[PDB]
RNA sequence: UGCCUGGCGGCCGUAGCGCGGUGGUCCCACCUGACCCCAUGCCGAACUCAGAAGUGAAACGCCGUAGCGCCGAUGGUAGUGUGGGGUCUCCCCAUGCGAGAGUAGGGAACUGCCAGGCAU
RNA sequence: GCUCAACGGAUAAAAGGUACUCCGGGGAUAACAGGCUGAUACCGCCCAAGAGUUCAUAUCGACGGCGGUGUUUGGCACCU
RNA sequence: UCCUCCUAAAGAGUAACGGAGGAGCACGAAGGUUGGCUAAUCCUGGUCGGACAUCAGGAGGUUAGUGCAAUGGCAUAAGCC
RNA sequence: GGUUCUCCCCGAAAGCUAUUUAGGUAGCGCCUCGUGAAUUCAUCUCCGGGGGUAGAGCACUGUUUCGGCAAGGGGGUCAUCCCGACUUACCAACCCGAUGCAAACUGCGAAUACCGGAGAAUGUUAUCACGGGAGACACACGGCGGGUGCUAACGUCCGUCGUGAAGAGGGAAACAACCCAGACCGCCAGCUAAGGUCCCAAAGUCAUGGUUAAGUGGGAAACGAUGUGGGAAGGCCCAGAC
């Protein structure tokens, strides 16, 4: 329901595969991208696995 | 002297838990009986836990003796 | 000791009856008073189970414990499964040789309608 | 020269000496000398430290080692190529970590428990202190 | 290092220096420094005497005019 | 009889524990009986001094956390490995 | 409906072992006898048969008992995924997971079906 | 019917020398030298048992420990 | 060349002129099946007979065995008849 | 060894297996082109899974310390003859208690990873099958888990990730592999990352508290010392201490 909006705020590359599949799964692409996405426990869970590199704001 | 070694022999359990299967499909292969033949699961002379109907595998650790058991419940 | 023994005798095929999943008869003899029963596959509930413990096979025999008391129960259980619409089961020596009051009960059962 | 007795095998990995110790507290004696530091202690460094630990008092007091080698380190020869297997045990090593109670003594007033184990301590290639036994 | 159960050498008495070889062997015999030379002071070790004094007393094409082997 | 200030856990684990005994204090609990333990955060230089009497454990305490006081006996105490140190301690009460 | 008992189980030690006590109407057990059905690598020990004269002594069931066994918190510690940092063959910090041992304690199993005896 | 065991077996069937040597290549790889390392080598320091007529530390230093240098022989094979 | 463990980082796999061992078979019974059975050790006795055979009881509870290495199994035994 | 005009698009490997094979080659792994097809795939959450690694532990296999103990042992009290009492001044199995250790120990046991299922979001189908074309099988450093080595090496050999290779730009003076970061082209436009802001040299002689006397900063150990800052307690002391 309510939206969420996820800007990135580092490089994706030197992550790890799994990091550079989340952004995918994010939809995150540059540096500054920013998105806006469904507020699900599944999102808030792919934010929390790279929340070294992505800033939200709910 | 050292030196020597043996090719691995790929054992293990091909199929887990909560795990569709076809009938006569290995499930575990295994020296001993570790895991033992439940329902619905053979065991072939090398001990290979295999399936005798296509259902879903299940571990469990029937017996007095605790030893995992195999069944396939056909689901 | 002697009741482990059986019991560790009988465990193999007991095992393998539930393995096979079959509606299995099952006997107790005593060196009084032979007993059977009928388990379905699941093995918590039972479906026939006539004994001499029964008055109504006590009196009718001479001693509870002979091959004939044995015969007697063989076909009580027996009337009693085709009566429950058990045609066939599969016997359990339960550890106990397949050879006398046992031996008796089988016989008697299985000429009375039982499959096994 | 502490040594295994017969062992089971002759070599054995390098393995690693990662985390803190288990023989920590004070157990048999009044006092101890725990270790601060991280390594290894050669029989040959367990040996010299007895000595000069059981010389510092006389045959009074007691001593216990809380500590034991039991892992063979070995060496290559000198002037050889890398390779062609494994070295040679040459001597024998007890990994401590920081924590691990070396040396225990009871039966001296703490005078001498101190000094005696300054005077070991100074054999050994790893920091350490003097602890006392703690109840409760 | 020891000679007999009793006497031995502390190695702070013998001095040694790895010089060159002679004879064949190449490129590396002229570079590389692989001959061993041994020098032994007796008149100023740590060994016994009749030990000192029998190596003195002795004409041996190792031992030096000097006392020293 | 040792009287001994306290404080409720804020919140409780390896890291907020570890920041507790960065700031001079160390956790401990009071636990024995049927009420819940209670997680106690608690200063370290008072209780590494009064530690060191041999009455410290043999004696009763007094820990006063909300007001409240609690006789407590010192079961276990989980010291530090090699530091003048304590990390834990388990005070059953009663 | 209550108890006792037997069979078959579920469950696999919070269920096992021990110590103390208790049980013989039914049951069970020990038991009697054995030319026989059958039986011993010798033995009617066991297995088997024909019976109950006798005893719960052993055995087994039941009751109590913590002496072990066993289960076992809560915290703390250990380890660790990911990011960062150091004084880097070892760590620390932010976060997520988080034991093991030990401690407080729990603990003398629970249970379905059928059958029998007793009370009813 | 094969220790085709060099065990995916090149033939049924095959050992050496070359400093008289030759060709194609390689610093993919050795000898010298430089390199990284510092076991070894050398030098210094800590502890102090003892020796030093008594007195450990004028001088020497056991059993042990901590480093430095990059003189040796090594290690690796990074340059040629 | 093949087998077993470890290295090997709790799926598989995984290298070293790495760390420890083995095989190139045996068996028509050492396989099938049915029935039956249950070890090592120690203690106490007991002809030689002893520390250690065989006999009995007990404790023990599989620390035995597994035709041959190691691992994994193995009491319904895969172990013994 | 050399291999010659141009632009656009994707873009690896230095691995496995076998090889008289090791610097060659072949299948496969990895690239590309074409077609076909399914939530086919990845990430996150939940659910089902099996482990035996890290850690831990010592019932097992060993290993190790301390103590209690004691069958036995071996001396005398012995001739106190069939038989046993004491002691051993001593020697100690087993067992018990307390302490550690293990790649080839496990009655315990993670995090991760991996397998399977479902659920939405996103991803230029990210997937699998076949067909045309290959290249490649000399890899390196760094991190993490390791063997080996000397807990040496810009050493070596593995597992995994990143990077270089095949990626320029900024930082670390200079410095393939480290940190930031992925260059389509032009701009005398802006915000920032790592890293920095006195001068070389763009940006703080910035603000508040502190510390350092060493040019520490701007190399290094054991160890040694009234160096100095702090914290917590103590000992003695105006029954006038040092
Ligand atoms: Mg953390
Ligand atoms: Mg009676
Ligand atoms: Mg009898
Ligand atoms: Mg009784
Ligand atoms: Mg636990
Ligand atoms: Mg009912
Ligand atoms: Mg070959
Ligand atoms: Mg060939
Ligand atoms: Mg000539
Ligand atoms: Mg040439
Ligand atoms: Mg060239
Ligand atoms: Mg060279
Ligand atoms: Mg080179
Ligand atoms: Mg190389
Ligand atoms: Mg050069
Ligand atoms: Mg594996
Ligand atoms: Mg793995
Ligand atoms: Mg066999
Ligand atoms: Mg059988
Ligand atoms: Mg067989
Ligand atoms: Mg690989
Ligand atoms: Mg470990
Ligand atoms: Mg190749
Ligand atoms: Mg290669
Ligand atoms: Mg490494
Ligand atoms: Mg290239
Ligand atoms: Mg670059
Ligand atoms: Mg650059
Ligand atoms: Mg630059
Ligand atoms: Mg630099
Ligand atoms: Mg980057
Ligand atoms: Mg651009
Ligand atoms: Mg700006
Ligand atoms: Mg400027
Ligand atoms: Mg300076
Ligand atoms: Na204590």
């Amino acid at each position: 329901a309510k939206t969420i909006k996820i800007t990135q705020t580092r490089s994706a590359i030197g992550r790890l595969p799994k990091h550079k599949a989340t952004l995918l799964g994010l939809g995150l692409r540059r540096i500054g991208h920013t998105v806006e996405r469904e507020d699900t426990p599944a999102i808030r869970g792919m934010i929390n696995a790279v929340s070294f590199m992505v800033k939200v704001e709910e | 002297r050292n030196g020597r070694d043996s090719e691995a022999k790929r054992l293990g359990v091909k199929r887990f838990g909560g795990e569709s299967v076809l009938a006569g499909s290995i499930i575990v292969r295994q020296r001993g009986t570790k895991f033992h033949a439940g329902a619905n699961v053979g065991c072939g002379r090398d001990h290979t836990l295999f399936a005798k109907a296509d259902g879903k595998v299940k571990f469990e650790v029937k017996g007095p003796k605790n030893r995992k058991f195999i069944s396939i419940e056909a689901e | 000791d002697k009741k482990s023994a059986r019991i560790r005798r009988a465990t193999r095929a007991r095992r393998k009856l539930q393995e096979l999943g079959a509606t299995r008869l099952v006997v107790h003899r005593t060196p009084r008073h032979i007993y059977a029963q009928v388990i379905a596959p699941n093995g918590s509930e039972v479906l026939v189970a006539a004994s001499t413990v029964e008055k109504a096979i006590a009196e009718q025999l001479k001693y509870t414990g002979n091959k004939d008391a044995a015969a007697a129960v063989g076909k009580a259980v027996a009337e009693r499964a085709l009566e429950k619409g058990i045609k066939d089961v599969s016997f359990d020596r339960s550890g106990f040789q397949y050879h006398g009051r046992v031996q008796a009960l089988a016989d008697a059962a299985r000429e009375a309608g039982l499959q096994f | 020269m502490l040594q295994p007795k017969r062992t089971k095998f002759r070599k054995m990995h390098k393995g690693r000496n990662r985390g803190l110790a288990q023989g920590t507290d004070v157990s048999f004696g009044s006092f101890g000398l725990k270790a601060v530091g991280r390594g290894r202690l050669t029989a040959r460094q367990i040996e010299a430290a007895r000595r000069a630990m059981t010389r510092a008092v006389k045959r009074q007091g007691k001593i216990w080692i809380r500590v034991f080698p039991d892992k063979p380190i070995t060496e290559k020869p000198l002037a050889v190529r890398m390779g062609k297997g494994k070295g040679n045990v040459e001597y024998w090593v007890a990994l401590i970590q920081p924590g691990k109670v070396l040396y225990e003594m009871d039966g001296v007033p703490e005078e001498l428990a101190r000094e005696a184990f300054k005077l070991a301590a100074a054999k050994l290639p790893i920091k350490t202190t003097f602890v006392t036994k703690t109840v409760m | 290092i020891v000679i007999s159960r009793h006497v031995a050498i502390p190695d702070g008495e013998l001095e040694i220096t790895a010089i060159r070889a002679q004879g064949a062997g190449g490129q590396h015999v002229n570079k590389t420094s692989t001959a061993i030379h041994l020098r032994f002071d007796i008149r100023a070790s740590s060994l016994p005497e009749y030990y000192k004094e029998r190596l003195l007393a002795a004409s041996h094409h190792l031992i030096s005019s000097d006392g020293v082997i | 009889m040792f009287t001994i200030n306290a404080e409720v856990r804020k919140e409780q684990g390896k890291g907020a524990s570890r920041r507790l005994r960065a700031a001079n204090k160390f956790p401990a609990i009071i636990y024995g009986g049927k009420e819940a333990p209670l997680a106690i955060e608690l200063d370290h230089d008072k209780v590494m001094n009064m530690q060191a009497k041999a009455e410290f454990y043999s004696e009763v305490l007094t820990i006063v956390v909300d007001g409240k006081e609690i006789k407590v006996k010192a079961q276990d105490v989980q010291r530090h490995p090699y530091k003048p140190k304590l990390q834990h301690i388990d005070f059953v009460r009663a």
